[PDB]
């Protein structure tokens, strides 16, 4: 159904404001340790987890925006090296995310956890064009 | 061909995602994408008898609550599922799931669903869980579950070998 397509986008433009509170959910991020990092990247990319709450919203964003440019920012953000691996996959377990943060040396999750610092400020920009387009 | 909608349930993660695609594709997804809202289908033949299912997949984060009743419309069948290497996940079907839809289809059979059935039987994974303090479900658990909320059946599966996969959709069709 073409028709089904259209209730797709009609229910992803719903989720917009709901976004916004999966992007507080990813506030701790902001200040991530490496030593964190290592502990609980299981818990926060497993339920409402700040890395997958960060990665669903930025897809509900990329997907139900109606704004071209808030659309283009949520996409470079999924697809930012963060290690090497897509943040989109750092917001799930039992993939490359979670193989690489167990192997990680501690010059890694620096590396890692600085980039995460470097994405909540990007975060900050697109917030403010989702919440102006939510108004 | 009799259509079904079939609508899946369940916490962030517990693999509601994988098992939809390991089931549709017939290959377990190659990367992880964030689910806020998506449908699948498949023409399947249970019992001699040409399906037509559709397959509603939700976001299980709480922010999303208000999106999800969006799904549940005219549902044939609800999947509630739960990682059987999450014990959180397994208590949330009795505190949210459950209470969610019978409140909103309080008619529509439920078929109980533990995910990552393959995790069970990994060393790591029970290793890590040990060192929580925390042990994987047990099919008597999960049946007992089952019992309590009026599920129709009880039914555990592995996405990535697909282990009882298919059996979990012919149950959902044979529940309608
Ligand atoms: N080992 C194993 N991992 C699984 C299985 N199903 C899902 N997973 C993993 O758990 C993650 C979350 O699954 P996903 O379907 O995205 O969760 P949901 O859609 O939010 O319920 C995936 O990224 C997989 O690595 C399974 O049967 N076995
Ligand atoms: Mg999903
Ligand atoms: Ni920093
Ligand atoms: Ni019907
Ligand atoms: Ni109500």
């Amino acid at each position: 159904a073409s028709s089904a397509v259209v209730f797709k986008q009609m229910v992803l433009q719903q989720a917009l404001p709901m976004t916004l509170k999966g992007l507080d959910k990813a506030s701790e991020l902001a200040t991530l340790t490496p030593e964190g990092l290592a502990r609980e990247h299981s818990r926060l990319a497993s339920g409402d987890g700040a890395l997958r709450s960060l990665s669903t919203a930025l897809a509900g964003i990329r997907a139900g925006s109606q704004v071209e440019e808030s659309r283009i920012q949520a996409g470079r953000l999924l697809e930012r090296s963060i290690g090497g691996i897509a943040l989109q996959q750092w917001g799930t377990t039992g993939g490359a995310a979670s193989q690489l943060v167990l192997d990680a040396s501690p010059e890694l999750r620096r590396e890692i956890t600085d980039q995460l610092h470097q994405v909540m400020s990007e975060v900050a920009l697109l917030r403010q064009a989702v919440e102006s387009e939510v108004s | 061909p009799q259509a079904i909608k079939c609508v899946v349930v369940g916490d962030g993660a517990v693999g509601k995602t994988c098992l939809l695609i390991s089931y549709t594709t017939n290959a377990f997804p190659g990367e992880y994408i964030p689910t806020v809202f998506d449908n699948y289908s498949a023409n399947v033949m249970v019992d001699g008898k040409p399906v037509n299912l559709g397959l509603w997949d939700t976001a299980g984060q709480e922010d999303y609550d208000r999106l999800r009743p969006l799904s549940y419309p005219q549902t044939d069948v609800f999947l509630i599922c739960f990682s059987l290497v999450s014990p959180a996940s397994f208590e949330n079907v009795r505190a949210k799931w459950y209470p969610e839809v019978r409140h909103h289809c309080p008619n529509t059979p439920i078929i109980l669903v533990g995910t990552k059935l393959d995790l069970r039987d990994d060393k790591d994974t029970i290793e890590k869980l040990k060192e929580k303090k925390l042990t994987p479900i047990t099919y008597p658990q999960g049946l007992a579950m089952a019992k309590e909320i009026g599920a129709v059946k009880y039914l555990e599966c592995s996405a990535l070998t697909q282990r009882g996969l298919k059996t979990v959709f012919d149950e959902a069709i044979r529940a309608v």
